[PDB]
């Protein structure tokens, strides 16, 4: 498990290994927390704010390179575990292919 | 010394939470009736198997060199046309994963031919690969956790028995699959749920 | 004139206290059920016999070349996970300590091959040994007091029935082994002991 | 069954015969009052004092070579029988090979 540090902005990796190798343009990857409310989601590399909850609307950034969610100006509530969920995308049906749970600390 | 498996009785009283199977569906289930489920168990040349009829489904769920034999199972039917299985075998003797082949078929209403076989990996240490294959379009999603870390409260244990569940993250594995253009939604609301164990076994 | 053992009855009204075991197991019972014990006698060319199925221990305890057959046996759970086993014969006609052996196996959680084999001496005395052997992993510690002094005061006796028990220091036997790293442990804590008297025979 | 006199040392011998001729080295050699509480314990010829009671605690010595307790200033209230253990330690398992029971009246 991975945890972050204090009030200045949170990093929840999910360090995909991607041992297939395949690219982030099908692939679907998103981030969750311990009560079950979507942070962010990306479908096929474009954001979609849809299923985000309100409470964390327009407050949270995405980064590809790295692979990673940033979580600006934290709050005293937010001290519960954040488990980020990577699906595969297939016509056939979603596979869920990865998923890790990490924890924040404030 | 090698552990083995204990022999096959009547009635198991010392139960393994092994799985938490919540398969949705698309037609309605309005509510847990009791006396609904029937299971049947196997364990035939170390491999462990489960068929489950009930709430127009048929689950025919097999584990692979094991030495666990599934003796009991709880079924229920929370909101949005959810179905979660709880499952019980004897006891953990290893500290591997082990490899799971689920086969969904519909009994009720979108009954029909295979309509999914792929194999569902591990979403956490990526160790071993679940064989699903679906016999209906009725399915909505599957979630399948592996020795999961806490049993749903909702559930009430007999007085009798013995239960006994997973307390390490390394042992747990998550299989999952949707059909249709929702994150996750394989997950209960966990509100209002009510189980009933399986009649035979 | 030889003292000779009296012929097979249906019910045996006479009972001598001959052995005092509290096998510990690793897995949880919580407290004595009524009526799950079960025990099979045998006398087959002047050895004892009894098999005791119950609270997931199978216990095949003979002794070799006596004028005694096990008659009764009463079972009970104690705390921390304890199981003392009370068995009766019919009466000592000899001063002689005599060979014991004890095979203990798991029925429930730890199944498995023969883990332990030796023969335990007598703690006090040195005139005799057990042929200890263990069918499983599930067995803490044994403790067996062959011809005990004292009974334990939570088991009642029957009404209709007459117990005896030793009352020389001489005579009793003491053999016990632990498979954890505690100082004795067999005994167990007699606060809140209930004993039930097995079924067959 | 052995008694020690009053109020000023008793001695609790074991008196093992030691008829296999095994070493101290190897063998778990310890005391207990008649409430079952642990008096002084040796595990390989070092005396252990965590599983010893506190109401003994610090007012017992052992002698190896005559394989006595020493009980010093004894009190009214121990006026019990005491039994002294002697476990075989094996890595399959630890057998019990002796015990014995003496009285102590002051």
């Amino acid at each position: 498990k991975i945890q972050a540090y204090f009030n200045e902005t949170a990093d929840l990796p999910c360090q995909f290994a991607n041992s297939q190798n395949q690219s982030l343009s099908e692939l679907v990857v998103f981030w969750q927390d311990q009560e079950n409310l979507v942070l962010n989601e990306v479908y096929l590399g474009k954001e979609k704010f849809d299923s985000v909850h309100s409470k964390y609307m327009g407050r949270t950034s995405f980064d590809s390179d790295s692979w990673t969610l940033r979580l600006h100006n934290l709050q005293i509530k937010d001290k519960g575990l954040y488990q980020c969920i990577i699906h595969h995308k297939k016509p056939t049906g979603m596979i869920r292919i990865h998923q890790m749970n990490s924890e924040l600390s404030v | 010394y090698k552990n083995t498996i204990c022999p096959p009785r009547q009635d198991y009283r010392y139960w393994y939470f092994v799985a938490e199977l919540t398969i949705g569906v698309n037609y309605d289930i309005n509510s847990t009736i009791i006396g609904e489920c029937h299971m049947s168990e196997s364990y035939i040349d170390r491999n462990a198997n489960i068929v489950l009829t009930g709430y127009g489904l048929k689950i025919n769920m097999t584990i692979m060199d094991t030495d666990q034999r599934f003796v009991a199972a709880a079924e229920g039917v929370g909101k949005d046309n959810k179905l979660s299985v709880l499952l019980f075998t004897t006891q953990r003797l290893d500290k591997v994963h082990h490899n799971i082949s689920v086969t969904i078929t519909c009994m009720e209403m979108n009954c029909g031919t295979t309509k999914y076989n792929s194999d569902l990996p591990e979403s956490i240490h990526k160790s071993s690969s679940c064989d699903i294959t679906i016999n209906g379009s009725c399915v909505t999603c599957v979630n399948l956790e592996t020795d999961p870390t806490k049993i749903n409260p909702h559930y009430l244990h007999p007085k009798n028995k013995y239960l006994y569940h997973n307390s390490e993250y390394s042992m747990r594995g998550s299989y999952g699959v949707t059909f249709i253009d929702e994150l996750n939604q394989c997950l209960l609301d966990i509100k209002e749920l009510s189980y009933d164990i399986c009649y035979r076994e």
